[PDB]
């Protein structure tokens, strides 16, 4: 969530604290998890 | 009466890394939308693990040249993220802002010779405690690996993380000049008509590489 | 209780062996996590102080009682009375990173600034003695370093303290029949 | 409005033993694992009860020598944890950092003579109020115990805790020089060819020994 | 942000009688046991009601002597807990630390004469407003009571609490010298051969006696 | 309970506030309540 | 639990207060509780 460390709720609501984001109608975690491993040829023990 | 409190002493000073958030002053701001915008990364290790970056050799070059003589040591560099060879790597770019790490460091080895030049290489990990090996006979007794140049021209060797302690310092000590974390040696064993031809090397974060305890020690 | 005198297994010849009975005994004041988490004074230098716990003196309470353990694990929180700004630095950073303010400074709030530090050592458990180089401790046995303009009095306490492998603890040697000191009295 | 409080006076000063914890400044730290690591102790009495430690006699020795004369007093030392004989014991090491105690103090008596030397001993507890006994006839009327040296060569005698008050001071008074907590006397009654032979003694915390009120009175 | 408060003004000073408890500094203290220990009192009135204490007459004595003449006034003292006669009583010992009271004040009258001396007495309460009575004829029109000396030799007369206000001051006024709370008079009516014989008197708290508003007016 | 006047619970638990009492195994309220009253002989109206 | 004396929950969560411990996959209390007692031979009254 960030560098917060409070278990209590915030005093100011949500919109006097941050700037509200708006939807309209991530990558490198998908890129680093599709990494090839193992070998390329027939391995032995 | 009113609710009595005790204005406690020692607490409440301004700390620069605290999880206290500042009181707002200007509300009701709606940002322009940003959703599904391309190229987002979340953690700095995923950039360091999915994108390998070159090393540094003698002559400000990333490639190492095959050697047509009796000496067979292509490169022999100490294993630290404050090393001379690792300096231009992105992996040692963000490891300049931390104190200690653990985990594997992938090294990627792409051979850029012509289709008639063939060679085979080896890379060994010499743990600290005695002098690093200078011949591929002596370096056969390390945790090594060999590969030869054929159709698939790239080789990835994951450096093991061997240590007494659970975490090792990413900053090599200023006074202590023995480099007691380890050496990594890569040789050539033979080559066929591979004179003047190159072996460009790369480095990436490993599968289980994770850093720890960020500091700000001014960007050398 | 007659025993096997050399097997060195524990024997407790209780007071029931010659008549009588034992009472309920409470040991909260001798717990190792209760007796160690209170403030102790150490002498400071002028600016740079590594936050080693073995620079606590050997005459004080939790310095002579920390050296009872061979191996210890404890989170440190310090309380330092200073002037200027006091930057804490984690374990194993270069000492040129004491000047930078991105590291967790505490601005001067009168009179003193106490702040809780984590266990930043690489080792699983720290130690109080080490025969590695013949001071005589590694540079990894510290909680980091604090740097101010002039620290005046900085205090340690160690909480969630776990200790291992006890060492001998010494009381001072009487020259009389019994060490009689002036106890407090009205 | 805002929630009114009253910044109360007298409260909030820095106390060195308070249960107030300091505010954090640097989070997200994961320690190396320490689980099932050998040799952990939890309370300092369990070290003092499971591990007996030697005493101190004339000549900086832990053993007491059998006496081949008409006098039969091997040792006669006052009962305090600030005594001269108890000084090098671990039990009086941590009882130097407290004010008052209660409970039994085990004394362990190992005989280190040869297989042909036989002797028998006694140890008595003289409560305070008059002079301690100087003969084993006079010390028969205490809370005593006898043992002779045979196959099992170790004897453990638990000193009773007799007191008016419920807790007794572990620091003997500086001015008051009568030592009104008690004496403990150990004699020999006879010995057969046990000249020059030793009786090494030890001390441990009792079954119901517990200390109280820690202070810091500077390590003598 | 953080939770905003308003450090309110006028509040938070050190008051010596407040119900604010101080912050602890040294915990984990287990007292020696005290349960069912003899002689405990909870409130100071129960000591003052279950234990009567003597009065003070001319000559520093608690007893009053029978009078063999035409005058029949044994004692005539004003009714206040700052009186001269009530001064050595425990009831006026703790009523020196309060401001105002209400309720009855028991007076206990024990006759200490021989078995052949007989006498009878009376005690009357003269409410304030005119001069107190000087003869038992004139004091028959008060709220009085008579008793004669026989087998049971003690008489307890509960002084009524008559007042305009609900509470009366336990401190008689410094300037105002009329003593407008009341007089209590005790006489003898006759005596048979009771010359030189005594009547020791006592005072206790009543059944419905209760004090109020503690102060500290320095122990006269 | 004493001279406390707070309806809130204490902050420090019970054993960092007071000294804990220990059981092992009052008078003048019983003495003042057993007081004789009434009369001693046969009364009239 | 230590030398804490607060019945309220902490403000900072658990990981901005201490260093979190990690499992992987005591003695002298077991040593002092296995202590031999009684006698060694046949006792009398």
């Amino acid at each position: 969530s960030g560098n917060t460390g409070s278990i209590i709720n915030n005093y100011y609501m949500q919109q006097y604290q941050n700037s509200m984001d708006t939807q309209l109608g991530d990558w490198f975690s998908k890129l680093a998890s599709s990494a090839f491993s193992g070998l390329f040829g027939a391995l032995l023990a | 009466g009113i609710f009595p409190v005790a204005c406690s002493d020692g607490y409440g000073g301004l700390v620069t890394t605290d999880p206290k958030t500042a009181d707002p002053a200007y509300g009701k701001v709606f940002n322009p939308p940003r959703n599904m915008l391309p190229g987002r990364f979340t953690n700095f290790l995923d950039v360091a693990e999915a994108c390998p970056t070159f090393l540094h050799f003698e002559g400000d070059v990333p490639y190492v040249t095959t050697k047509t003589d009796s000496d067979r040591v292509l490169a022999q560099f100490d294993l630290s993220l404050a090393a001379k060879h690792m300096s231009n790597t992105f992996l040692a770019g963000l490891a300049q802002y931390y104190t200690q790490y653990s985990g594997t460091i992938n090294l990627h080895f792409m051979f850029t010779g012509p289709t008639d030049a063939k060679a085979r290489y080896m890379i060994a990990y010499a743990p600290p405690g005695m002098e690093p090996p200078k011949t591929p006979e002596a370096a056969a007794h390390c945790i090594h690996a060999e590969w030869d140049t054929g159709l698939n021209s790239k080789f990835t060797f994951s450096i093991p993380y061997l240590s007494a302690a659970d975490y090792t310092y990413t900053a090599s000590d200023v006074a202590e000049t023995t480099n007691v974390q380890g050496w990594v040696c890569l040789f050539q064993i033979t080559h066929g008509k591979a004179d003047g031809d190159a072996l460009v090397v790369l480095a990436s974060a490993g599968k289980d590489f994770e850093l720890r305890l960020p500091v700000d020690a001014r960007t050398q | 209780t007659t025993s096997a005198g050399e097997s060195a297994d524990p024997v407790t010849a209780t007071v029931e062996n010659y008549g009588g009975e034992t009472q309920v005994q409470r040991r909260q004041h001798t717990d190792v996590s209760f007796i160690l988490d209170r403030f102790v004074k150490v002498t400071p230098k002028d600016q740079i102080n590594v936050l080693d716990l073995m620079q606590t003196p050997a005459h004080t309470l939790v310095g002579a009682l920390l050296r009872t353990a061979t191996y210890y694990f404890a989170d440190l929180e310090v309380a330092v009375k200073h002037e200027g700004n006091l930057t804490w630095v984690p374990n194993g950073a270069p000492e040129a990173a004491l000047d930078n303010t991105t590291n967790p400074t505490a601005y001067h709030k009168a009179p003193l600034t106490r702040l809780a530090l984590p266990y930043t050592a690489p080792h699983r458990v720290l130690a109080t003695v080490y025969n590695g180089e013949s001071r005589a401790l590694p540079t990894s046995f510290n909680y980091g370093a604090i740097k101010a303009t002039r620290v005046t009095e900085l205090l340690y306490r160690m909480k969630r303290a776990e200790t291992y492998c006890p060492r001998p603890l010494l009381a001072i040697h009487p020259d009389q029949a019994r060490h009689k000191q002036k106890i407090v009295a009205p």
